[PDB]
């Protein structure tokens, strides 16, 4: 007699364990999330993300 | 011993000079101050945004070119320096065609806003934009989950990048005393003097457990 459809929008962040592949076929799984202070930095101060 | 020497290359990015340190004291002090200047300094950011016409963060409002999420990211991009207090509330009123900058908001006497060359949104029609903001104090990174009302992430970090290098200073002493320079690039919120002052305060409060 009646139908109710509910649209639910979820915005998920990135989690350790999610599968993320590159462009040339090098797939991978995120191990952990590291703070910026532990990442290796260049001579100018730019921290490497990956 | 002589005090920190301040160079002024850019009004947003300064450089401090510490000299003369002993042999084997430049690298540890530089790395400790770099890590503390990166991930310890508290700041101010926008936590929640209350708009009367916008119900949730996925709807479309008439008269606006961009979506609501672009306005939320542009409000996350700006930086607010507050003199005193742990909470504040800023409102903006802008109608008619034209761009909406960060300087068009209504601020208090203690709440200081950067001039804001980055735009927030783009208005086309003659629609009034009544938007209420909220500023809170904190340190680090706090997500929206763990804390008609919207919620926004906040990155309480006025410092962008910290670099340092150890150079030798030719001085008549018992050994080869080395100096170091630290160039701090901020968003204009915090100064390079009180940043290393509260970094040394954090180090002195953390080293107070021994003894």
């Amino acid at each position: 007699l009646k139908m109710v459809k509910v649209f639910l929008a979820v915005k998920r962040r990135i989690q350790p364990g999610d599968k993320m592949a590159g462009r040339h076929g090098n797939k991978g799984v995120v191990s952990n999330v590291v703070p910026v202070e532990d990442m290796p930095y260049m001579a100018t101060g730019e921290s490497v993300d990956i | 011993p002589r005090g920190p020497q301040i160079e002024r290359l850019t009004d947003n990015r300064a450089k401090v000079v510490i000299e003369p340190l002993e042999r084997g004291y430049g690298h540890t002090l530089g790395n400790a101050l770099r890590r503390v200047l990166l991930s310890s300094i508290p700041g101010f950011a926008i936590t929640e945004v209350e708009i009367d016409g916008v119900l949730h963060e996925y709807t479309t409002v008439e008269g606006l070119q961009e979506d609501v999420l672009d306005v939320l990211l542009n409000l996350k991009d700006v930086a607010i320096r507050m003199h005193s207090g742990d909470s504040a509330t800023l409102s903006l009123s802008k109608q008619g065609p034209g761009t909406v900058t960060a300087a068009d908001i209504r601020t208090d006497h203690n709440v200081e806003i950067i001039n804001g060359d980055h735009v927030i949104c783009h208005l086309t029609k003659d629609t009034a934009l009544n938007m209420r903001l909220k500023i809170e104090r904190g340190f680090g990174y706090q997500p929206a989950a763990a804390r008609g009302r919207l919620m926004l992430d906040a990155s309480f970090s006025p410092v962008r990048r910290v670099a340092y290098a150890v150079e030798a200073a030719r001085v008549e002493q018992r050994t080869d005393l080395d100096k170091l320079v630290i160039d701090i690039e901020t968003n204009g919120t915090i100064d390079a003097e009180e940043a290393v002052r509260t970094a040394a305060d954090i180090l002195s409060d953390q080293l107070s457990v021994f003894g």
